[PDB]
RNA sequence: GUUUCAAAGGCCUAAUUUUCUAGGCCACCAUCGAAAGGGAAUCCGGUUAAUAUUCCGGAACCUGGAUAUGGAUUCUUCAC
RNA sequence: UGAAAAUCCACAGGAAGGAAUAGUUUUCAUGCCAGGUCGUACUGAUAACCGCAGCAGGUCUCCAAGGUGAACAGCCUCUA
RNA sequence: AUUCAAUUAAGCGGAGCUGGAAUUCAUUUUCCACGUUCUAGCAUUCAAAGUCCUAUACGGGCUGAUCCGGGUUGAAGACAU
RNA sequence: GUAUUCCAGGGGGCAUGCCUGUUUGAGCGUCAUU
């Protein structure tokens, strides 16, 4: 038959993200002496809505140490930052909201977001709407704090990794319904081509494998493998199990 | 030993002797005489109908122009050949591909006087 | 090709920053002065006197 | 005095721009650069063989200088006194017909690899000067094991450059005696009984023990500190 | 693939008063893409079988070159 | 939450340069010279475009009078 | 070796100052700290000090900013590719 | 045309890879001499 939408994505065509309105890359400063050891002075000028992204954005001044020049950094604003403050990012630096600090210098049972995988990554974990990650542990041999990520899933990080204190801001946006077909338009209008999704039982044998059949049935089980091939891979992907699930997730 | 002291962290190309050019033999030979020449930029003096009424009236003589002839070479042409001073040139390209080009002299020399020693009238 | 009396007005920051906007950082570049200049007068004063206090931890 | 201030910079990490300091640690080298220098490091750090190592035992400085003073004597002729020599050889030939005594016998130190290794398969050559920094150490590595067999005095010295300064070159890469006039031969003898002692009578020595294996700084520190803290607690 | 694990340059002032040499600063980077986007500055009246904000008459304006007259400024000075 | 860059201006900053028997200013008043190359006719549709063609088809825009009436509705006139 | 990430490849690793002290007591014996946190200012052309001279006009050396190794820095590693 | 720098006119030139040589250079890659 044909190749199916989900194979086709991949060509990136027109499948490609609309990146007309979009402000900046929201990220970090670099690492190195200034922040490694001490800390640096960053005044917060605008707080600006990015096009297409649950998170209004930020634009710090810092200074350069080594020339007189001035580099501004997009940071993403954690809910309680305001125009016409400082900001304070270092080991040395202090635990305020809005402050960036390496995890070895924060107790245990803190809040963070925008944290680093690696030193020096710029940002990776927790960047979007209203999430927060919570530090747990701590270990002296191996510089490797233990984190909780808002999924659920903990993970071992660095302990000289970064991450800005503070949930972040635009909390509260997936609450309202969005009634009207035309509010669900205007949302992917501003990301991706994703939307107006036919259901794959509707369509033709040839353009989908659900698809064919006098009545709208799928005919085999819709759990398919891990071990398959591209094609194939339309409904539950390595399900470990299926139904309602009560509770507890 | 004892290094040379460098500031920047950067690495650039070091600006060296760059030779100029001092052949042993000459690739054209011969020097080509001039491709545009006085003769060649105005080639006939119009002769219609309405040239007439333009050398009468406006003190405008009208030529054809061959291509390749901007407005200051065309100034050029006539002040050598005919010995007129030029007050302005205006140039169009006609439908046929061959260009024209109105050109008007000062109060001084009059157009009908210069345009019966030429030839035409 | 404009004249620069048109283009700007005769004070400090003229033709860039507004009035009040110079009113105030000429207030705050004034009193921060006068703050910085007390943070050698705590310190002096206490630092030098420690010198003394700890001495007296000893004896 | 009066007029004059003083005013103090302060470079504690926020405060003020940093001054101008040496940075000729952190330089972006060039590739070809980076190439040489780690290429040093790359040969320390792994364990040579012995063949190879026995090239670092090289000649020291205050008996090199003797040998040099020494060998530029037995120099070849420069260009000019060659035709010096072919214009008294016409002469002579013309008017007298005298070869292979005429002109005398010179005495002359000899040089090309392919021209003195057939030297020392013969028993001919006295001392030989091998260069320790051959492009492929592959020509050179096999001399020494020549020299062992045939009982012949040899010397590893620097620089493959200072050979060829003696000899009118470039470089030469060896450099062999074998006839020596009868007032220099004192001093000769009085050099190779100096060689013998470091090269050729340790030959079965020098064989046996490997080089490299030798750490960076960062390694050396990490080792010694490792040792003193779990040993001498 | 288009700034990359490249040694990637072009902008100002004298020196010298042969017009060729000296000062310097500064530095992740071809080039094409819109006759509806951005964008230095022109209007009225007349005239032809057929052209005009484009020729003629009269009144303006911009950009790039050159440059000297008037005015302003100057015993403590780059205006009150 | 509704483009970018060329482009032009302003401020901070004090580099360097200047007088009186004379010197600075060309971000102001006047005055001088120069402004290349290519396009420019007419039609834009029940006959100049595409549809085998002088084919009731199809094809992006601007200006827009009087009366009736809620009205760029329908019906009747003026200019052309 | 091979693999991954970042910067215009600034402050890596180890000793030394002053440390302030440390309590077996000042030590060639170790731990232990390094110049900025009421405010939407300001920070650039290398200054004081001493040393000489350019003959003190205008400015030269050493410090202010310690020294030694030139492994840019951090992952990962004989697994992976 | 008032002209080292602006305007026009007449004439001669400026691509890329690779080879042989020439002249300036870069690197504690490395040798001898103060």
């Amino acid at each position: 038959g044909r190749v199916i939408r989900n194979q086709r994505k991949g060509a990136g065509s027109i499948f490609t993200s609309h990146t007309r309105l979009r402000q900046g890359a929201a990220k970090l400063r670099n690492l190195d002496y200034a922040e490694r050891h001490g800390y640096i002075r960053g005044v917060v000028k605008q707080i600006v809505h990015d096009a297409g992204r649950g998170a209004p954005l930020a634009k710090v001044v810092f200074r350069d140490p080594y020339k007189y020049k001035l580099r501004e950094e997009t940071f993403i604003a954690n809910e309680g930052l305001h125009t016409g403050q400082f900001i304070y990012a270092g080991k040395k630096a202090s635990l305020n909201v809005g402050n960036v600090l390496p995890l070895g210098s924060v107790p245990e049972g803190t809040i963070i977001s925008n944290v680093e995988e690696r030193p020096g990554d710029r940002g990776a974990l927790a960047r979007a709407s209203g999430n927060y990650v919570i530090v747990i542990g701590h270990n002296p041999e191996d510089n490797k704090t233990r984190v909780r990520l808002p999924s659920g899933a903990k993970k071992i990080i660095s302990s000289d990794a970064r991450g800005v204190i503070g949930v972040v801001a635009g909390g509260g946006r997936i609450d309202k319904p969005l009634l009207k077909a035309g509010r669900a338009f205007h949302k992917y209008r501003v990301k991706r081509n994703s939307w107006p999704k036919t259901r794959g039982v509707a369509m033709n044998p040839v353009d989908h494998p659900h698809g064919g059949g006098n009545h709208q049935h799928i005919g085999k089980a819709s759990t398919i493998s891990r071990g398959a091939v591209s094609g194939q891979k339309a409904g539950l992907i390595a399900a470990r199990r299926t139904g309602l699930l009560r509770g507890s997730q | 030993k004892a290094l040379k002291v460098r500031t920047s962290a950067s690495f650039r190309l070091p600006k060296t002797l760059k030779l100029a050019r001092s052949p042993k033999y000459a690739t054209k030979a011969v020097p080509h005489y001039n491709r545009l020449d006085s003769y060649k930029v105005i080639e006939q003096p119009i002769t219609s109908e309405t040239a007439m009424k333009k050398v009468e009236d406006g003190n405008t003589l009208v030529f054809k122009v061959s291509l390749k002839a901007n407005k200051y070479q065309i100034k050029k042409a006539v002040k050598e050949l005919y010995e007129v001073d030029v007050l302005s040139v205006n140039t169009l390209v006609r439908p046929n591909g061959t260009k024209k080009a109105y050109v008007r002299l000062t109060a001084d020399f009059d157009a009908l006087d210069i345009a019966n020693r030429i030839g035409y009238i | 090709t404009v004249s620069r009396t048109k283009k700007t007005v005769s004070r400090a920051y003229g033709g860039s920053k507004s009035a009040n906007a110079v009113k105030e950082r000429i207030v705050r570049a004034f009193l921060i002065e006068e703050q910085k200049i007390v943070k050698r007068v705590i310190k002096e004063q206490t630092e030098a006197a420690k010198k003394a206090e700890k001495k007296d931890a000893k004896k | 005095n009066p007029l004059t201030k003083s005013s103090p910079r302060n470079f504690g990490i926020g405060q003020a721009i940093q001054p101008k300091r040496n940075l000729s640690r952190y330089v972006k080298w060039p590739e070809y650069v980076r190439l040489q220098r780690q290429k040093k490091i790359l040969s320390i750090r792994l364990k040579v063989p012995p063949s190879i190592a026995q090239f670092q035992n090289t000649l020291d400085r205050n008996t090199a200088a003797e040998t040099f003073k020494l060998l530029k004597k037995y120099s070849p002729e420069t260009a000019a006194e060659k035709k010096e020599r072919l214009t008294k050889e016409a002469a002579a030939i013309a008017e007298g017909k005298t070869k292979q005594e005429a002109s005398p016998k010179p005495y002359v130190v000899k040089y090309g690899l392919n021209h003195v290794v057939s030297l020392i398969e013969n028993k001919k050559a006295k001392l030989v000067l091998i260069a320790n920094d051959v492009d492929p150490i592959e020509l050179v590595i096999f001399l020494p094991a020549l020299c062992k067999k045939m009982g012949v005095p040899y010397a590893i010295v620097k620089g493959k450059a200072r050979l060829g300064t003696l000899v009118n070159q470039k470089t030469s890469a060896v450099a062999a005696l074998t006839e020596v006039r009868e007032e220099d031969e004192a001093a000769l003898a009085k050099l190779v009984s100096t060689i013998n002692a470091n090269y050729l009578e340790k030959y079965e020595d020098s064989k046996k023990h490997w080089g490299g294996g030798i750490m960076g700084q960062k390694a050396q520190k990490k080792i010694e500190k490792r040792a003193k803290a779990a040993e001498s607690a």
